[PDB]
């Protein structure tokens, strides 16, 4: 996160961090408490074994335990169609082995209905566990900022990509600069406001730099995968 | 003189604004500031009183908090030239020429954009050599000026892909706060610092390419076969000053022989009959 | 010090002699020397017993032409070089004639009649410029070292007297000319009820009418400029300046 402040202790409890090896890797944000909702390329074969895995909730600052007080992942399942040289479909599920009961500063977010009848130029939030600048370190508080929604047409173009967005991904962001994510923001939970309720709309799933001018975000389009995600719920039980 | 002026000058408007015709006729001011320049046929509606138009925002701005008039006069096309000078003192370092347009014709500005002393539309050649994807075109900029930002990143498998500013042209950027070419508008009394340069066909040293300044516009200003000319008179100070008018009291009557007239001539006052007679003793001083 | 501004601080001396001259040959009123026409008066044959502002008969001279080359003084922009214009002045002056590729030049001293040299007053100048008489008097900007160059064969400085990057308000402005092969010149200058009169002749006795103007004040001072040139000294052209 470049450009933004730090958050304060509100209400935003839709951030899970996953860590492997007592180091923090790749976030994630959760829908229901029985899965947690997170990138796709952070789950390659080398990251197999989903025992090694534990996640925190309701941590703002990452220093309160060392190898305890988290809970154990017991299977992760992936998108099948996916594809490592155009990163496309990149959404993967893990499911906890804990009820994760609700208590304070815990409340998951409701998935986006479909026909949301979404605006052009829509405000948007981002937060994660990032760099402060360029290819610095995992930021100890939680920060977050302001991003805009910019149209897949306008993103297509010959200067900014070059036809690289798959329908299936959406553009976000300032084309002006400083205003992006760096490395190790893995995940993330892109809501909005609208109806008095956010809705987890995005997922970044892999970008170029970051507070660099004409190289936007890139969020993971949960529209369409909206009923990829009904579907691995109903086969779990 | 007031009736000298528009006799010999083929008025066709005259309006004031701050200002009454009548006063005009007989007072003193302390100085007068005449701005002169010609008037486009497509945009003969911009140089009303107030108006965003292209002319008052990027060529001449006409100040509305002081006494003013308007003049719309023409000229005969006969024996007639139109100066078209670019008053942009960056834009000729890099090697600006003219903009060869044929006779009869007017060069107005619509877009207009100020850059600092410290710029050059040009980049360093020993970093556009790791480029593959829009690879702009370098040369040596003099020294005093920074050379053209550009940055070498990959965005999912391409390793030489080169991003720099200003893209794709200055009139309408993605990112302007990124380029140093900003948009400004002409103030009371001020020209336009300098128009767009294309950075894509600049740069030997770096020499832009002629088509690449973009940001203006021509139109013809013939009508009846005259040229249409404006001309602004500004008034600084009333009743005071020496630039006093000439046609208040005096406006060289004839000389009535027959009767006695009054006498003000030389500081001189009285009556008297006046008779005509051939004389030859006076000087060029009495 | 005339002026209140800093004209130029190059190789400026301290102090000098500059003692006056006396001249011999007073004025003779037998002929016309020394009287003037009236203003716009043509008065047929008669006799008129005019009573007006004439020098008095049998009276010296003095001589304020001031040359140089190089340096400056500061004691020239002290009394008693700067005179006190009490109600007038008659000057006697010569057309400095000089000769370079069969071509004639004349220039003479540079006469500037004021009150305090300020800003916020008036100042007369009449400086001849190859036979061009520019008698303007504005409020000008006086610095504490006026001088004035010459044309033909011109020196190594600049004529530098006035400094103002805009035109001031000038009551009188208007050129005259006069013979450039001639020998002497003559001026009056006189003020009466807050007004100033202005007189000039290159040939004969008498002398011929300029202008009159109103000023509302009473001048005080006055000061003739140096001529710096390089062809007044002895090495040169044999030729003085006398004013
Ligand atoms: C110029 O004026 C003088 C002075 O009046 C004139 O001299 C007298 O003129 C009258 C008129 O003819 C004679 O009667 C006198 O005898 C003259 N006196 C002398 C001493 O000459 C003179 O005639 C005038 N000249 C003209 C008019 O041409
Ligand atoms: C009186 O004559 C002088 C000298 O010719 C005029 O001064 C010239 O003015 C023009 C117009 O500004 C300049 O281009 C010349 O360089 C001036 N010459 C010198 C020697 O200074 C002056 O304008 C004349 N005055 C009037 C009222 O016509
Ligand atoms: C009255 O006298 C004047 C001057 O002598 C003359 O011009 C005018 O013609 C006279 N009037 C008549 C009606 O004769
Ligand atoms: C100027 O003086 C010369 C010499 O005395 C003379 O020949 C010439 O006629 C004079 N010119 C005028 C206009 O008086």
């Amino acid at each position: 996160i470049v450009g933004g402040e730090s958050a304060l202790p509100g209400a935003w409890p839709w951030q899970v961090s996953l860590h492997v090896q007592n180091v923090h890797v790749c976030g994630g944000s959760i829908i229901t408490p029985e899965w947690i909702v997170t990138a796709a390329h952070c789950v390659e074969k080398p990251l197999n074994n989903p025992w090694h895995w534990t996640a925190f909730a309701g941590i703002l600052r990452q220093s309160f335990m060392f190898y305890g007080a988290g809970y154990q992942v017991e299977k992760v399942i992936s998108h099948p169609n996916y594809d490592s040289k155009t990163k496309n479909n990149d959404i993967a599920l893990m499911k906890l082995q804990k009820p994760l009961t609700f208590n304070d500063l815990v409340k998951p977010v409701c998935l986006p209905n479909p026909g949301m009848m979404l605006q052009p130029e829509q405000l948007c939030w981002i937060s994660g566990w990032g760099a402060t600048e360029e290819k610095g370190k995992t930021s100890e508080v939680l920060n977050a900022a302001k991003v805009l929604l910019i149209e897949t047409q306008r993103c297509n173009s010959r200067y900014v990509y070059d036809n690289l967005i798959t329908p299936a991904m959406i553009c976000a962001g300032f084309l002006q600069g400083n205003v992006d994510s760096c490395q190790g923001d893995s995940g993330g939970p892109l809501v909005t406001s609208k109806n008095n309720i956010w809705w987890l709309i995005g997922d970044t799933s892999w970008g170029s730099g970051c507070a660099k001018a004409y190289r936007p975000g890139v969020y993971g389009n949960v529209m369409v995968f909206t009923d990829w995600i009904y579907r691995q719920m109903r086969a779990d039980g | 003189n007031l009736s000298t002026l528009l006799r010999l000058v083929h008025v066709d408007s005259f309006s004031c604004n701050n200002l009454d015709k009548s006063k005009i006729f007989g007072s003193c001011f302390n100085s007068i500031t005449v701005d002169k320049f010609a008037i486009p046929n497509r945009r003969r509606d911009d140089l009303q009183l107030g108006s965003s138009g292209f002319l008052q925002s990027s060529n001449y701005k006409i100040d509305i908090s002081s006494s003013s008039c308007q003049l719309y006069y023409s000229l005969p096309l006969v024996n007639v030239t139109i100066n078209n000078f670019n008053p942009s003192s960056w834009n000729r370092r890099y090697g600006f020429g003219s903009f060869n347009l044929s006779s009869y014709d007017v060069v107005y500005s619509d877009h207009c954009f100020s850059v600092n002393s410290d710029f050059c539309p040009c980049a360093d050649p020993s970093v556009v050599n790791s480029c593959a994807k829009s690879k702009p075109p370098s040369a040596i900029c003099p020294a005093g000026t920074k050379y053209r930002h550009c940055d070498l990143d990959t965005t999912l498998y391409v390793k030489n892909w080169c991003r720099c500013s200003c893209l794709p042209d200055p009139i309408s950027t993605y990112s302007p706060n990124t380029c140093p070419q900003k948009k400004v508008v002409v103030g009371i009394g001020e020209h336009c610092p300098g128009l767009g340069i294309n950075e894509e066909k600049c740069g030997s040293s770096c020499f832009c390419s002629p088509d690449a300044f973009l940001g203006w516009s021509f139109d013809s200003c013939i009508s009846n076969n005259r040229c249409n000319i404006f001309s602004n008179f500004i008034f600084n100070g009333i009743n005071s000053g020496t630039t006093c008018s000439n046609d208040l009291l005096y406006s060289n009557t004839e000389i009535s022989t027959g009767v006695c007239v009054n006498y003000d001539l030389y500081g001189i006052t009285g009556q008297g009959i006046f008779k005509e007679v051939s004389a030859a003793y006076y000087n060029n001083w009495q | 010090v005339i002026g209140d501004f800093n004209c130029t601080n190059s190789f400026i001396n301290d102090y000098n002699k500059t003692i006056p001259r006396i001249s011999e040959d007073v004025v003779d009123v037998s002929l016309g020397l020394g009287t003037y026409y009236v203003l716009n008066r043509v008065y047929l044959n008669t006799t008129l017993l005019f009573t007006g502002y004439f020098p008095k008969s049998g009276a010296n001279f003095r001589d304020l032409a001031l040359k140089g080359s190089i340096y400056l003084s500061t004691l020239w922009y002290k009394p008693p070089f700067l005179s006190d214009f009490n109600n007038g002045i008659f000057s006697k002056v010569k057309n400095t004639k000089l000769y370079v590729n069969n071509t004639l030049y004349s220039e003479f001293s540079t006469i500037v009649i004021g009150s305090v040299f300020v800003n916020t007053s008036y100042t007369i100048v009449v400086q001849p410029h190859n036979g061009i008489l520019e008698i303007t008097a504005c409020q000008y900007t006086m610095c504490e070292y006026p001088h004035t160059v010459c044309k033909s064969k011109g020196s190594i400085r600049n004529e530098s007297w006035h400094i103002d990057s805009s035109e001031p308000l000038c009551l009188f402005k208007k050129n005259f000319t006069y013979n450039v092969s001639a020998d002497w010149l003559y001026f009056h200058f006189y003020q009466e009820r807050g007004v100033f009169y202005a007189y000039y002749a290159d040939v004969g006795m008498p002398t011929t009418f300029l202008f009159s103007l109103y000023l509302g004040t009473i001048l005080s001072h006055y000061y003739v400029m140096p001529l710096t040139c390089n062809a007044i000294s002895s090495n040169t052209d044999n030729e003085t300046l006398e004013y």
